[PDB]
RNA sequence: GCAUUC
RNA sequence: UCGAAGGUGGGAUCGGCGAUUGGGACGAAGUCGUAACAAGGUAGCCGUACCGGAAGGUGCGGCUGGAUC
RNA sequence: AUCAGCUUGUUGGUGGGGUGAUGGCCUACCAAGGCGACGACGGGUAGCCGGCCUGAGAGGGUGACCGGCCACACUGGGACUGAGAUACGGCCCAGACUCCUACGGGAGGCAGCAGUGGGGAAUAUUGCACAAUGGGCGCAAGCCUGAUGCAGCGACGCCGCGUGAGGGAUGACGGCCUUCGGGUUGUAAACCUCUUUCAGCACAGACGAAGCGCAAGUGACGGUAUGUGCAGAAGAAGGACCGGCCAACUACGUGCCAGCAGCCGCGGUAAUACGUAGGGUCCGAGCGUUGUCCGGAAUUACUGGGCGUAAAGAGCUCGUAGGUGGUUUGUCGCGUUGUUCGUGAAAACUCACAGCUUAACUGUGGGCGUGCGGGCGAUACGGGCAGACUAGAGUACUGCAGGGGAGACUGGAAUUCCUGGUGUAGCGGUGGAAUGCGCAGAUAUCAGGAGGAACACCGGUGGCGAAGGCGGGUCUCUGGGCAGUAACUGACGCUGAGGAGCGAAAGCGUGGGGAGCGAACAGGAUUAGAUACCCUGGUAGUCCACGCCGUAAACGGUGGGUACUAGGUGUGGGUUUCCUUCCUUGGGAUCCGUGCCGUAGCUAACGCAUUAAGUACCCCGCCUGGGGAGUACGGCCGCAAGG
């Protein structure tokens, strides 16, 4: 455009979609998870996806992942959740962290540890 | 319409120079004339004169190629121009080319390029780039 | 960069009237006078 | 370019003014 | 003339 | 006289829920056709109008981003 | 602007009032103004700044601490005292809440310091001093100071240091691979000597105080920091990663499972991607993850991008604000430029230098502070002002081409119907048939009549028009274009946000008309079906008058104006020179259209190429991944459809 176009509208940088609204720009949020329930993933991929139904204190309804080869999670059970994105999931956004609240590190982890909040063994 | 004679006068050099062409004819203007006198002073282009036209004056300026026809001038661009105006402090002076080209700077002490403008300590407006 | 053209609105005390409409006036700053009038005429410069 | 393009635009204001049609009385009623 | 699908 | 809070009144405006209802997106190996891509078996598409379970059909004007000659 | 109008003490004036002071600040009268697409009035969000983070810069984001302003002090209102008041630990009233009561009435306000409950992913001690610096009162000694100086707690951040150093073999054990040779871990370890930094145990022990009191005592931190001895490698390493980006690979265990993942993608009984182990790599008292901002992203492009076919030129014009401006003389010195002065607080940043054992940190002196204001200088360029000029633009005059538009009248061919001859039994239709029309006289053929619509040949990738568009003839009214001549005006130009007008076909309203054609609608055929294609019919409509609607692949999928940049060759409209018959499509030059082909240059390619998509300048429109969606909501327009 010309400068006179420019001078008369501007520019308009692209508007940036808020990522991750439910965390209210907080890195973790605590949350009650109403149902555990496996999932479907995408075609290419096939497994049973652990997956918890939270309600944050950010009064909004969450699905989010559940990390790591076993969990002790049912309802009623009180979580810190973290941002996410689990590409197979069509709609899930979060993870649950493990060793966080009510959620136990995942047994006989022995790498990644701390992502999984596993203590060293002795 | 005609908007900017000193664009046209660097676009008929400009495609000229591209044609091989030996010479350039254009409308005479006291400002071409002078970019021309600078033109000859920095060797970019061979000689200028003026005529006379059926109504006004004519530039009649001659094109400088060496042997092996190879063009003196590769490129000419219009940097000030209407409405958006260059100007620059004597601090601030462009250089063309990291230096290899010349910038013609309009002065109140006359036209200059970037190298006499700076030595002067003089600012104005950049009106066209050489090299 | 480009040179933009501005135009404010002033408002200036004459006493008696000596300005019309669409004159060229020569105006100085002032105390407040009243809300908004802050510039005095000094001189009609150019009539038409 | 390809047919492909209008196609898809094609088909969408197609449904819609199906869609204007079959709710014309309707919106009118809901409108007043 | 007619000739749908994977 | 001015005057906070309060009362009454008719509107603005921003949302939440709502029997019922509209379309949108996605989902595995469901049902019905086969409309488009080759002249896709009636060239396709654009605007508009009427019609039909659905894709879509037909009229009028337009385009080549249409094959064969 | 999916917020276009707002304002009546409101805009201005005079006489009073009020204040420290000016002023609708207040008040009475008088005038009818004031502010707004350079976004008024609304709605949303937000304390602002020095700075900070990022970035090559421009820019983007941000305002914690430290420093400067502002605002408020349970919520709302008010004034009083005073030099000064949002009066946090003042007052008065009203409200909410807590508390006391003899029920009449009273009393509170941590957004001071510390602390409690609560909310939350998350943020500390109900320390010690006024010794130092600042402040209040006092002549002063002094008193007061949760300002402040320090201490406590949290790897929360930055910086520094340690967890040992030298030597040590063809290279142990053990672990893990294997081609059963071995190879890795690995000089690593064991062992053999060497130094105790930081921690530990003793003994010294501050500076901060040219202070304070001059009475002679006085350091919160603190018996801390820091020196000097002692013992002994002694007490001190973890985290992530290892498919490609991206440094670092093998074995075993499950085999589309369990699981991994930032993206592409890895798991289907042989996985360098899953889990574990060995080995490796990157970092290290930290290492990872999540959140957030900048970068990469030239991905809003001022620096620094685009719109023929990828997303993008408004359907086409006219024109308002605005933007932009040919040649030349003089002048102003507003833009621009030089110089000087003032200012741009400190800190920060940056250069130098110094002080902490080094560093972080701290201090001192420059620079930085891009800006703004004042004085003085320059006048090329932009602009203002006063002139001049004719090349742009417009007018005049003389010629010229054209389906440019509007109105009226009118011509013939053909289809259909009607009337009447002649004349029969078929006609009509398809790939093949059947519905259908006939035998009550069709089709066919001849004559006459009616009526409506479209105009064969001319007629073309030809002409005209802004686009949509425009073809029988005549007449009337009327628009534009081109050439020649320079007679005239003297930059009057270009573009144009909004706005206005025109705008194929379909459609809509009222009144006419209705031959042919023909959505819908019927039958027939085809087919598994056939709401189609094909056949027979057939209503709106197609036509006219006057309105409305405002869309099209409204296309050159290419906005308008101007200048320049090899040619060749068709064709439409003018001028002119030569060859001359003066035959004339003879040929040249020139101006204005319209085609094809081709250089240079451009393009992702296709292609464009003097009629640009080339080289440049001015103005407008438009794009910013695909879907959702040119949809919803709001609004405007419309009779409706819908735009
Ligand atoms: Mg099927
Ligand atoms: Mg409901
Ligand atoms: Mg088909
Ligand atoms: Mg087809
Ligand atoms: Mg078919
Ligand atoms: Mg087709
Ligand atoms: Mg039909
Ligand atoms: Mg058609
Ligand atoms: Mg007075
Ligand atoms: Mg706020
Ligand atoms: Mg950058
Ligand atoms: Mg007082
Ligand atoms: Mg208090
Ligand atoms: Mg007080
Ligand atoms: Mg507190
Ligand atoms: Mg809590
Ligand atoms: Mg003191
Ligand atoms: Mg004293
Ligand atoms: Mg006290
Ligand atoms: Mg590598
Ligand atoms: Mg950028
Ligand atoms: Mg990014
Ligand atoms: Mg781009
Ligand atoms: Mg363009
Ligand atoms: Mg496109
Ligand atoms: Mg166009
Ligand atoms: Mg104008
Ligand atoms: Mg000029
Ligand atoms: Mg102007
Ligand atoms: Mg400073
Ligand atoms: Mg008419
Ligand atoms: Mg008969
Ligand atoms: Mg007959
Ligand atoms: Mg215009
Ligand atoms: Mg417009
Ligand atoms: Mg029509
Ligand atoms: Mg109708
Ligand atoms: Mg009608
Ligand atoms: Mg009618
Ligand atoms: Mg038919
Ligand atoms: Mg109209
Ligand atoms: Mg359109
Ligand atoms: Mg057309
Ligand atoms: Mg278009
Ligand atoms: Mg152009
Ligand atoms: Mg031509
Ligand atoms: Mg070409
Ligand atoms: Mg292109
Ligand atoms: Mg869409
Ligand atoms: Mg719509
Ligand atoms: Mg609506």
């Amino acid at each position: 455009p010309t400068i006179q176009q420019l001078v008369r509208k501007g520019r308009r940088d692209k508007i940036a979609k808020v990522k991750t609204a439910a965390l209210k720009g907080s890195p973790q949020r605590r949350g009650v998870c109403t149902r555990v329930y496996t999932t479907t993933p995408k075609k290419p991929n096939s497994a049973l996806r652990k997956v918890a139904r939270v309600k944050l204190t950010s009064q909004v309804e969450v699905t989010a992942y559940i990390p790591g080869e076993g969990h002790n999670l049912q309802e009623h059970s009180m979580v810190l959740v973290r941002g996410g994105r689990v590409k197979d999931l069509p709609g899930v956004r979060y993870k649950i962290i493990r060793g966080s609240l009510d959620t136990q590190g995942v047994k006989n982890r022995k790498q990644a540890r701390s992502r999984y909040g596993a203590k060293k063994e002795k | 319409t005609m908007t900017d004679p000193i664009a046209d006068f660097l676009t008929r050099l400009r495609n000229a120079n591209s044609a091989y062409h030996d010479e350039v004819t254009l409308p005479h203007s006291k400002l071409k004339a002078n970019i021309a006198e600078i033109l000859k002073r920095e060797g970019y282009i061979s000689d200028y004169r003026t005529e006379d036209a059926r109504v006004g004056k004519s530039l009649v300026v001659q094109l400088k190629y060496g042997p092996s026809r190879e063009r003196s001038i590769a490129g000419l661009r219009r940097v000030s121009k209407p409405g958006l105006r260059v100007y620059a402090k004597s601090t601030n002076l462009p250089r063309v080319l990291g230096g290899l080209g010349v910038a013609i700077i309009s002065t109140s002490s006359g036209l200059l390029t970037d190298r006499q403008a700076a030595r002067q300590g003089v600012g104005g407006e950049v009106l066209a780039y050489v090299w | 960069g480009k040179i933009i053209r501005t135009t404010k609105k002033v408002k200036a005390h004459d006493e008696n009237g000596e300005a019309g409409i669409g004159d060229r006036v020569s105006l100085m700053e002032t105390r407040p006078l009243s809300a908004t009038k802050r510039w005095r005429l000094v001189e009609i410069l150019e009539k038409a | 370019g390809s047919v492909i393009k209008k196609r898809r635009k094609r088909m969408s204001k197609k449904k819609h003014r199906k869609l204007l049609r079959r709710t014309r009385v309707q919106r009118r009623k809901l409108g007043k």
